[PDB]
This record gives C-alpha cells, structure tokens and sequence, in this order.
C-alpha cells in the first residue's frame, strides 16, 4: 500500500491550493482517508477525514473553513486563505489500527519571494591525512527543497549534509564526503544538486 | 481537545540499556467500547511517523520485541529494552478515543556515547565564487561528541563576530557522533586584503582549542 503525494509546493499569501493523495496496493473505498499536519518544531495537528465510498466528511473545529476534502483513486484537500502559519508539511494518512499508512507529505511555503536556483561551488582543501574530506556549497536559492548527491548518491557511506539556513532572503547548506587519501585526485567526486522548485540539476566535479 | 504530555522531553541513553517514554492524557483514554486507543509513532528526520505500537501493547508489523508498550487510563509507557543506535529519533504517543485525534509533542532518544574529537577542515573560496565577487570560508567540524562545542573565527588574528553562519546536523544514527559547519562570508575585497584564514574550535575532549588555517 502506497499513499503518494507532492513533494512541495510554493504559494502566495491570500492564495488557495489543492493538496492530491493517490492512493494505491488497496481499495480506496474501505480505509478513511486522514491529513495530518506538521510544523518544523514537531507537533502533529489533526485535520479531518473522508470516506472514499460515500464523501463523508469530519474535520477538526480548527480547521473548519480551511481545509475541504474530496476524493475520487486519489484524495485531495484544498487549503484557503494561506498564511505564514499554513507552512507546514502536509501528510495524508490511514489510520486504523494495525492498518498505519502515511504519505510522504507536501511541504507548503507560503511566500512572496520568487524561486531562485542556487549556486552551487566546491570545497576542494587548500592535502594531508589517511583521507581527505571534500565539499560542495550550495547558496542562494528559494524554496527550501535542495538535494545533495556525491557520485549519483552512489557514495553515502561518510557523507554529512547540513541543514539549510537563511542568508539574505535565501537559503545556503554545504555538504561533505570523506573518501580516502589516496583516491583523491586520482578518482573523481562529483556532489549534484537538485533544485526542483527551479528545474535545476548542477553536478560539481572537486578538483584542486 | 484530549491534550498528551511526553515525559521526558529528550533523553539521552547508552545502546545496549533500556529506555522508557511517559506519555499522559488529560482525560481517560478508555472507550466507551471498552478500548483504549493509544498509540506511539517513531520519526526519523525527513521521514513521515511510522507507526510502532498500537492499542497500547500490540505491535505493527515487524516491529521487534524490544519494543513494549504498557500503561491505563491515562497512563502509559514506551518502553525499548535494547537501545540500538538506529533507534534515535522521536516517538510520539497519540490517541484516538476522542475526537479529534491527538498527538504528544514527541520525546527526542538521544544516545550517550564516548567521547570523541572532531575532525577539522577549512576551506578556502573557491575561483567560481571569487569570480562572481563573494567570499566564503567553509570550516567542517565532523563527528564529534558531546554536542556542546564552540567555534571561533579569527583573520590574520583578529576574532571574527559578523557574518559568519553556523549549522549542526542531529545525531548520527550510524555513529552517534554530531557535526557541524561554520561559514565565514565576506567580499572578494575585504578576503584579498588579509593573510591567514583561522577556524578554532573549543571542545571537552581537547583542553587546548583546535584550530585549522591556510595561509593566503
Ligand atoms: O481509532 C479509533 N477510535 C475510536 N473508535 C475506533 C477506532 N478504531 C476502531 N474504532 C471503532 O470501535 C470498534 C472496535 O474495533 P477495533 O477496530 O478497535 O478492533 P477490535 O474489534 O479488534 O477490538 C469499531 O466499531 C470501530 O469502527
Ligand atoms: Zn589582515
């Protein structure tokens, strides 16, 4: 049984948006379909649910005019008047029981600012030890959204990638891999990052 | 609505020991059904809650044995006989007696391990970010522990305060150990006009600070 939705989503305040849930390995009309919300700082909300075989519908009193859910074999719930607080990441779930299912969430921005792809630049030492560690900055983008690969993710084994942060009005995280003294320069690495917010898939080679 | 607490908030044990999460309703959690619809859910990072114990004792599928969940009324205990260094992340307890369905705020595991020096590099701008006339000092700290570490920037001897950038990863699941990034941004101007580039950092394990500079 798979549950998959959206990966991100970018909107502007006052705007609207509709969130899809596909269900999938199960019959849709039996399982009540449920959404759950999340905030960085961990605390999950509960929202409300639908059912597949009638259009059924209970929501969460916090959530009464906010959320409006409709199903189809996907479920959809539509947001209205987005503020700050409506970023969040958006989960679609079955919970009955031993039945557990959840998506893999929406992460909703609710932001003026504009998509911005990033610069992506290497962190090559400036030598030395029985294995060197190499980088890759990743600056200036929006939304949030970047994934950081080395070697097509083919090399994970001693990779650290660290959490975006806000400079400017943008987002900037760097990543590291440890590989072996003696297989650098001789092997090339290469971190490739994928902006999807932008359409944008760079690939760094680390040279000295 | 039904409001759950988490007891503790975090807690921090070695692998190998066992460990135990309080959770508690302010009402009953005992359906009129004669059911007590509490459960606990682990979430890793960047990962959606999977469920590990449902209807307080009864295990989803696969979850091992190390896993216990016990407690009534209003009660309840998330206990793991064996803590395992992948078993880090946060377990929430929720409830669905009562409508609308409700979660604790979520106890973080955190594992308690030797000490362990990190590892510095710095690194110098790259030709790129020169070029489009900007200016960042990289310096990793990598796997280190405890967490509580200071960083220090320093040009040509001088402390740095402004414009430097810091960003620690959580826990490893694999190591149990911590890292960290701390990033110095000027302008190619202001980084031609000095010499050494100096990232020190301040640590438990060390006594006397480690520091990592190149000469420009
Ligand atoms: O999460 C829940 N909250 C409240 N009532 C539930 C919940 N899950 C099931 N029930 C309902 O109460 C009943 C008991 O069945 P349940 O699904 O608990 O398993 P059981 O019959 O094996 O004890 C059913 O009528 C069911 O629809
Ligand atoms: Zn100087």
């Amino acid at each position: 049984v798979q549950l998959q939705q959206s990966g991100a989503e970018l909107v502007k305040p006052g705007a609207s948006v509709k969130l899809s849930c596909k269900a999938s390995g199960y019959t849709f009309t039996s399982y009540w379909m449920q959404w759950v919300k999340q905030r960085p700082g961990q605390g999950l909300e509960w929202i409300g649910e639908i059912d597949p075989s009638d259009s059924y519908t209970n929501y969460n009193q916090k959530f009464k005019g906010k959320a409006t859910l409709t199903v189809d074999s996907t479920a959809y719930m539509q947001l209205s008047s987005l503020t700050s607080e409506d970023s969040a990441v958006y989960y679609c779930a079955n919970l009955r029981g031993y039945f557990d299912y959840w998506g893999q969430g929406t992460t909703l921005t609710v932001s003026s600012a504009k998509t911005t792809p990033p610069s992506v630049y290497p962190l090559a030492p400036g030598t030395t030890g029985s294995s060197v560690t190499l980088g890759c900055l990743v600056k200036g983008y929006f939304p949030e959204s970047v994934t950081v690969t080395w070697n097509s993710g083919s090399l994970s084994s001693s990779v650290h990638t660290f959490p975006a942060l806000l400079q400017s009005g943008l987002y900037t995280m760097s990543s590291s891999v440890t590989v072996p003294s003696s297989t650098w320069p001789s092997q090339t690495v290469t971190c490739s990052v994928a902006h999807p917010a932008s359409s944008t898939t760079v690939d760094k080679k680390l040279e000295p | 609505d039904v409001v759950m607490t988490q007891t503790p908030l975090s807690l921090p044990v070695s692998l190998g020991d066992q460990a135990s999460i309080s959770c508690r309703s302010s009402q009953s959690l005992v359906h009129s059904n004669g059911n007590t619809y509490l459960h606990w859910y682990l979430q890793k990072p960047g990962q959606s809650p999977k469920l590990l114990i449902y209807k307080v004792s009864n295990r989803f599928s696969g979850v091992p044995d190390r896993f216990s969940g016990s407690g009534s009324g209003t009660d309840f205990t998330l206990k793991i006989s064996r803590v395992e260094a992948e078993d880090l992340g946060v377990y929430f307890c929720s409830q669905s007696t009562h409508v609308p369905r409700t979660f604790g705020g979520g106890t973080k595991l955190e594992i308690k391990r030797a000490d362990a020096a990190p590892t510095v590099s710095i690194f110098p701008p790259s030709s790129e970010q020169l070029t489009s006339g900007g200016a960042s000092v990289v310096c990793f700290l990598n796997n280190f522990y405890p967490k509580d570490i200071n960083v220090k920037w320093k040009i040509d001897g001088k402390e740095r305060q402004n414009g430097v950038l810091n960003s620690w990863t959580d826990q490893n699941s694999k190591d149990s150990t911590y890292s960290m990034s701390s990033t110095l941004t000027l302008t190619k101007d202001e980084y031609e006009r000095h010499n050494s580039y100096t990232c020190e950092a301040t640590h438990k394990t060390s006594t006397s600070p480690i520091v990592k500079s190149f000469n420009r």
